């Protein structure tokens, strides 16, 4: 079919950067000149930003710029600013007399750089309330650290755990441009119960901090 | 003003249809070509189909065999059918004039269409109780575990949104068993643990359930 | 204006 590249996927970078994503169309755009740039934040609708590769619709910052021809099209943000980080999108249309699409490049996300920051790292024993329900959920929190990249790792009785735990990890935080994440280990009651010593491990470059509880040691 | 008013939506067995419309409001549907566009959760955007501006509706080539996009003049709305619906199917789905060459761009305002055989169900609440003592530098960290509900979305405010300084309420997660999982929690002084009380007001409309739970710190 | 025409 036809399919639309951007690159880079995700980009860091600071406010006043200059900022330029390309995008590339496997075949030339209807007229040449059917590209728009949109953005979208978390939660919310894409918002069109230029259209006909460099036009710029009522309202939108001159910091962004469009540019390009045929098969290749860049977005320029000129300064970045706090509003802009977001993810991009470039959106062709294509056809012939008789035919007509449209193709989605897969987002460019826009991310505010920042110092690294080491993780807060707390671990939660299963509720009881929840264990009478044959289940134990071992939730392992990792607050407000950077970069996003982070290897996160449970052992039980030091067996190291796989397949048995799901991650979920915020959007920045508006604030200080932090990450945090959710890890949780997901046992019956009766395998939780047949052990003793519940380990996260986080991992950031050259440094792993582990944090343990002991089952029932308060 | 110029508006376009989605609806529909909502759940689908595996193996069924769903079928969502958008009413333009301030102009005449047959005016312009409108597309029809979804996003799975956390992915991109993925164009469905096309209905030209002449009324001739063209697909991509993956959701040929499965769409029909058409328009009625006479309500001002154009429509999405789609069948044999499988769990990827998932996603917020948008009708609109994307403007990728004119000036007028339009969007619905998105519905979620949930492709599932789990039978809608409401939250089970858990703490993530706090120790009394705390072992990270006179910090606690506290929340609640809204487990196991069907279908999304769930929203959660602390205090009746009184304490928002500090909260990260994370995506959900599907679990193996069909049924969404996630956490909210808050780092707050340990020093307020005697003192402060910390409730979590879990919404899950879906189900017209609402659970509020109190987290209490942990003895001994 | 747009392909499809």
């Amino acid at each position: 079919d036809i399919q639309m590249t951007q690159s880079p996927s995700s980009l860091s970078a600071s406010v006043g950067d200059r900022v330029t994503i390309t995008c590339r169309a496997s075949q030339s755009v209807w007229r040449n000149k059917f590209v728009a740039w949109y953005q979208q934040k978390p939660g919310k609708a894409p918002k069109r930003l230029i259209y006909a590769i460099a036009s710029l619709y009522s309202g939108v910052p001159s910091r962004f710029s469009g540019s390009g021809s045929g098969t290749d099209f860049t977005l320029t943000i000129s300064s970045l600013q706090p509003e802009d980080f977001a993810t991009y999108y470039c959106v062709g249309h294509y056809g012939s007399e008789n035919d007509a699409y449209y193709a989605f490049g897969q987002g460019t996300k826009v991310e505010i750089k920042r110092t690294v920051a080491a993780p807060s790292v707390f671990i939660f024993p299963p509720s009881d309330e929840q264990l009478k329900s044959g289940t134990a959920s071992v939730v392992c929190l990792l607050n407000n650290f950077y970069p996003r990249e982070a290897k996160v790792s449970w052992y039980v009785d030091n067996a190291l755990q796989s397949g048995n735990s799901q991650e979920s990890v915020t959007e920045q935080d508006s604030k200080d441009s932090t990450y945090s994440l959710s890890s949780t280990l997901t046992l019956s009651k009766a395998d939780y119960e047949k052990h003793k010593v519940y380990a996260c491990e986080v991992t950031q470059g050259t440094t792993s901090v582990t944090k343990s509880f002991n089952r029932g040691e308060c | 003003e110029v508006q376009l008013v989605e609806s529909g939506g909502g759940l689908v067995q595996p193996g069924g249809s769903l079928r969502l419309s958008c009413t333009a409001s301030g102009f005449s549907i047959d005016s312009y070509g409108f597309s029809w566009v979804r996003q799975a959760p956390g992915k991109g955007l993925e164009h469905i189909g096309y209905l030209t501006a002449g009324g001739r509706a063209f697909y991509a080539s993956w959701a040929k065999s499965r769409s029909t996009i058409t328009r009625n003049t006479n309500e001002n709305t154009v429509t999405l059918k789609m069948n044999s619906l499988r769990a990827e199917d998932t996603a917020v789905y948008y009708c609109a004039k994307l403007g990728t060459g004119s000036r007028f761009a339009i969007w619905g305002q998105g519905t979620l269409v949930t492709v599932s055989s789990a039978s809608t169900k409401g939250p089970s609440v858990f703490p993530l109780a706090p120790s009394s003592k705390s072992t990270s530098g006179g910090t606690a960290a506290l929340g609640c575990l809204v487990k196991d509900y069907f279908p999304e979305p769930v929203t959660v405010s602390w205090n009746s949104g009184a304490l928002t300084s500090g909260v990260h309420t994370f995506p959900a997660v599907l679990q193996s068993s069909g049924l969404y999982s996630l956490s909210s929690v808050v780092t707050v002084p340990s020093s307020s643990l005697g003192t402060q009380t910390y409730i979590c007001n879990v919404n899950h409309k879906p189900s017209n359930t609402k659970v509020d739970k109190k987290v209490e710190p942990k003895s001994c | 204006g747009x392909a499809g025409a």
